[PDB]
């Protein structure tokens, strides 16, 4: 179950 | 033994041509269960595993929402990248991502990790305490003050020591009748001459899941490690492994060499001679 | 940039016994960046139906790929792997070696 959050580097 | 959810996230950009490739896959301990492809008219999360036909309809919507949007800042990512190293448009950059979470054969979380790389480097990682990031040059340290910043790791602690773990149980229980088997290696010696006086000995290792497996060469019992040569253990193919491990022997001597096969699957050290 | 080498093997799933079906394998693994062509040969000819796996990497970023097609062997028939990729001057051939 992948995470939803999901950053900008 | 011990138990694992990892995925792997590749996005590659090919400028000129368009969007950017991205590839999610995922394993529990050694099989692949889900994989997302994006270079398709309509792509969607999809099972590569068949107990995963028993989730309820609702998932593979939901993580192929994900997938997109997380396709999407990995877009972003790249071209951001451009601007920290100062790069042309013109190639084509790979930037990736790794994580996973680890528990107990009693189903106890105890390892957490999170990490990311430009075009094959380590760019940054979460530290072991889920909380700081290890930023690898100047450029990902951009990307660590912005993060902190932003308190990201606590969104990645959370996922990683709750989330993740939650599911890995689910997916352990769902796909029993196979996960938790342990097939044991088949093995066999083969006889190569090497030279005149010569000859190279080889300890075959296939059909076993799971990958970690032990080929040791022994000579009267003391190890050969510094003078075996394996091969690195590749996929059957199957969901099953094979590795080989040999010995070039001086000729005549084979009954002093021996060879130990460990594996969970095997009741006791299997050991072989030519 | 970092550029790796990829290494290849060849094996089938099962041991070789004339007249039997099997799977030829082509596992070609640490190599970056992730482009790369990898062909299976019958007697130095393209086969056409080949699979792979999906896309991965290991522990230090690099990728690997499993190209696969069903086969019989036969004591007639030999088979080899030919792959491609940037930090190769020329296409990479390796050879299956069933008695190995």
């Amino acid at each position: 179950f992948v995470p939803f959050n999901s950053p900008n580097i | 033994g011990s138990h694992s959810m990892r995925y792997f996230y590749t996005s590659v950009s090919r400028p000129g041509l368009g969007e950017p490739r991205f590839i999610i896959v995922g394993y529990v301990d050694d099989t692949q269960f889900v994989r997302f492809d994006s270079d398709a008219a309509s792509p969607r999360m999809e099972q590569r595993a068949p107990w995963m036909g028993q989730v309820e309809p609702e998932y593979w919507d939901q993580q192929t929402q994900i997938a997109k949007d997380t396709a999407q800042t990995f877009r972003v990512n790249l071209n951001t990248a451009l601007r920290y190293y100062n790069q042309s448009a013109a190639g084509s950059h790979t930037f990736q991502t790794m994580f996973g979470c680890e528990v107990w054969a009693d189903g106890r979380f105890f390892h957490g990790y999170r990490q990311y790389a430009y075009d094959g480097a380590d760019y940054i990682a979460l530290n072991e305490d889920l909380r700081s990031w290890t930023a690898a040059d100047t450029a990902a340290q951009n990307t660590q003050r912005k993060w902190e910043a932003a308190g990201e790791a606590e969104r990645h602690r959370a996922y990683l020591e709750r989330e993740c773990v939650e599911w890995l149980r689910r997916y352990l229980e769902m796909g029993k009748e196979t996960l938790q088997r342990a097939d044991p290696p088949k093995a066999h010696v083969t006889h190569h001459p090497a030279s005149d006086r010569e000859a190279t000995l080889r300890c075959w290792a296939l059909g076993f899941y799971p990958a970690e497996i032990s080929l040791t060469w022994q000579r009267d019992g003391e190890d050969q490690t510094q003078d075996t040569e394996l091969v690195e253990t590749r996929p059957g193919g199957d969901g099953t492994f094979q590795k080989w491990a040999a010995v070039v022997v001086p000729s005549g001597e084979e009954q002093r060499y021996t060879c130990r096969v460990q594996h969970e699957g095997l009741p006791e050290p299997l050991t072989l001679t030519w | 940039m970092i550029q790796r080498t990829p290494k290849i093997q060849v094996y089938s799933r099962h041991p070789a016994e004339n007249g039997k079906s099997n799977f030829l394998n082509c596992y070609v693994s640490g190599f970056h960046p992730s482009d790369i062509e990898v062909d299976l040969l019958k007697n130095g000819e393209r086969i056409e139906k080949v699979e792979h796996s999906d896309l991965s990497f290991s522990k230090d970023w690099s990728f690997y790929l499993l190209y696969y097609t069903e086969f019989t062997p036969t004591e007639k028939d030999e088979y080899a792997c030919r792959v491609n990729h940037v930090t190769l001057s020329q296409p990479k051939i390796v050879k299956w070696d069933r008695d190995m």
